[PDB]
RNA sequence: ACGACCAGGGCUACACACGUGCUACAAUGGCGCAUACAAAGAGAAGCGACCUCGCGAGAGCAAGCGGACCUCAUAAAGUGCGUCGUAGUCCGGAUUGGAGUCUGCAACUCGACUCCAUGAAGUCGGAAUCGCUAGUAAUCGUGGAUCAGAAUGCCACGGUG
């Protein structure tokens, strides 16, 4: 049901449904049935809610949603502040792991503007 | 004060890093966990304060010794 | 190409010859786990003490004849022009024209 | 990144001149072409003047910039934008 | 609370004795501290004012007074009586805790602090200065602040001068740059 | 000095337009598990088994091989069984944060690869325009040259058809 202040899908296997937990991908999911016991092919709604209540310390176990996402940006603003190639990149809105800008270069820049002109 | 117009105000605990546990009356409401204060600030202690889990400068010591 | 860059690749043979030991030895005691972390640091400066034509990183392949740094073939030792030109004038043995 | 079995790179020019400027007051800026040498805490404090290719850009140290490399944080290409 | 024990209890003695003060009425105390944030932008939404203004809450724990333009300024493009700021005066208990709070969390917490200067003191005792981002606060969370701001910080004190109004902070171990 | 040596930088820039590609938009499919069938090649400053360690890239030890002997190297599409159930999804894998590994004096600009997280656009493409007549097109994997490392390119090779 709910985890980590999101519900995640009823109908869903387990393993798919903690992927929507921000922080749970099928890796750290796949662990956390493995380690509370519980099939993957078994649906959340099937699943009783003392079950669900060991999910949640297993999810806790891990920093997910808000206390991720701002470990997130903090990180972003802590190149950002320091000035560094990576961090200027970011304040471009321009590829930072090198990359190609003469071309391609789309998903940071979005779409296409009409030559400033 | 006006009732009903101001945030939830009430004592909460401030435990930094090096120990030092504070009460502060605050509106975060939940207790909170602190990197650096006043007593171990470097500026404020006038000595460089003992590396702490996470900054930088711990990482590069922990993965490598310099000698 | 220029006379100046064949000297160049000449001189790179010759202190990658003349440091092949230095620089091996240096590089198992980086690579050695075992040794003490104070000996690999000094090797890390030691190695880049030396000089750097010394590596063998730094040779770029070129035609015997011309010095061309593009079209090289390791067998022949010659770029793509020069392989050409023996294979056709009978220079190079067993070398003919394939189909398949 | 470079292997940690490794070990942080640095030259031993700069390295000398860091520690000669630890143990020196050294307040003056070390001007350095060193752009691939690993940013050690020793160096929190001190300005290092690393080389963009044309000009030495004046660099103060500080924690969080201790891991990084000199030359993070000295641009070498210079855009201004296209129309402008 | 503790920290205003702390004036009574030490900083009073201290200043008896260095300023030669001969009644304990004539020792500097500070009066208020008046928390300022100037949403110049809030011509162009409200709700960014609000959200400033929520800020100021968070961060001292009275609802801030929503202060409006004093005349139109062409220059600015406001109007006179347009609410364009936030201000929140802290006296007492809660004066004293924004106190201790600060000196001892926020202010070890803004990025490359050499120190807080000692010449801002307005000639009259009364110091004021500028946190250029308000995510130093612990109240502040950076993950649901909209845009980060930064807030003027006023603490007025019956101090006559201004040497008198440094050593009342300096008896409270205040970050001046020396 | 338009010659020569060196250290850094650039050739990797980025409002934009085009050429050539790759991967998709899914169910003739995705994923899990079990399992079958190639060809052609390379290799001594090299290919590097086995075993052990690590989630992994890799590492440590160490046999064999100048090769129809050993190694790269366990083809993949296929098949069987489950699951998903037409959703921007168990599609897609771009981007970005964190942690690594290897090569190399040295991976900041600007390497490849790994792991954990993130989950763009895209629901089949206008005018136009390209290739192909049979083991061809389509699709699927494999090797090589260059090369310290660095292919979605290139040159080759077979599988289904
Ligand atoms: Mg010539
Ligand atoms: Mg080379
Ligand atoms: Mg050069
Ligand atoms: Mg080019
Ligand atoms: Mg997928
Ligand atoms: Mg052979
Ligand atoms: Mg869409
Ligand atoms: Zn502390």
């Amino acid at each position: 049901a709910r985890i980590a202040g999101i519900n995640i899908p009823d109908h869903k296997h387990a393993v798919i449904a903690l992927t929507s937990i921000y922080g749970v991908g099928k890796t750290r999911s796949k662990a956390i049935l493995a380690a509370a016991g519980i099939a993957e092919d078994v649906k959340i709604s099937e699943l009783s809610e003392g079950q669900i209540d060991t999910l949640r310390d297993e999810v806790a176990k891990f920093v997910v949603e808000g206390d991720l996402r701002r470990e997130i940006s903090m990180s972003i603003k802590r190149l950002m502040d320091l000035g560094c190639y990576r961090g200027l990149r970011h304040r471009r809105g321009l590829p930072v792991r090198g990359q190609r800008t003469k071309t391609n270069a789309r998903t940071r820049k979005g779409p296409r503007k009409p030559i400033k002109k | 004060m006006k009732k009903d117009i101001h945030p939830k105000y009430e004592e909460i605990t401030a435990s930094c890093s090096c120990g030092n546990v504070m009460k502060i009356r605050s509106t975060v409401g939940h207790d909170l966990n602190l990197d650096v204060c006043s007593k171990c600030h470097p500026f404020f202690t006038g000595k460089q304060r003992d590396v702490a889990t996470g900054g930088r400068v711990d990482r590069f010591n922990k993965r490598f010794n310099i000698p | 190409a220029k006379q100046s860059m064949k000297a160049r690749e000449v001189k790179r043979v010759a202190l990658a010859d003349k440091y092949f030991a230095k620089r091996a030895e240096l590089k198992a005691i980086i690579s050695d786990v075992n040794a003490s972390d104070e000996d690999r640091w000094n090797a890390v400066l030691k190695l880049q003490t030396l000089p750097r034509d010394s590596s063998p990183s730094r040779q770029r392949n070129r035609c015997r004849q011309t010095g061309r740094p593009h079209g090289f073939l390791r067998k022949f030792g010659l770029s793509r022009i020069k392989v050409r030109e023996a294979a056709m004038r009978g220079e190079i043995p067993g070398l003919k024209k394939a189909s398949w | 990144p470079r292997s940690l079995k490794k070990g942080p790179f640095i030259d031993l020019h700069l390295l000398k001149k860091v520690e000669k400027a630890v143990e020196s007051g050294d307040k003056k800026p070390l001007r350095t072409w060193s752009r691939r040498s690993t940013i050690f805490p020793n160096m929190i404090g001190l300005t290092i003047a690393v080389h963009n290719g044309r000009q030495h850009v004046p660099v103060f140290v500080t924690d969080e910039m201790v891991g990084h490399k000199l030359g993070e944080f000295a641009p070498t290409r210079t855009y201004r934008g296209h129309a402008a | 609370a503790k920290l205003h024990d702390y004036y009574k209890d030490e900083v009073v003695k201290k200043l008896m004795t260095e300023f030669n003060y001969n009644s304990v009425m004539q020792v500097p105390r500070v009066e208020k501290i008046t928390l300022n944030m100037g949403v110049g932008e809030a011509i162009a939404d409200k709700k960014l004012l609000d959200n400033a203004a929520a800020d100021l809450a968070a961060i001292s724990g009275q609802k801030p007074l929503i202060t409006k333009a004093r005349k139109s300024v062409a220059g600015f493009k406001i109007r006179q009586g347009y609410p364009i700021g936030c201000k929140v005066t802290l006296r007492g208990e809660r004066m004293w805790e924004f106190f201790e709070r600060l000196i001892t969390i926020a202010v070890p917490r803004i990025r490359d602090f050499r120190g807080l200067s000692a010449k801002s003191f307005d000639g009259r005792g009364n110091y004021s200065m500028g946190v250029r981002e308000q995510i130093i606060f612990p109240e502040i969370d950076y993950d649901k602040v909209d845009r980060v701001r930064g807030l003027d910080i006023t603490i007025t004190t019956t101090a006559k001068s201004d040497e008198e109004g440094r050593a009342l902070l300096a008896a409270f171990d205040f970050p001046f740059r020396k």
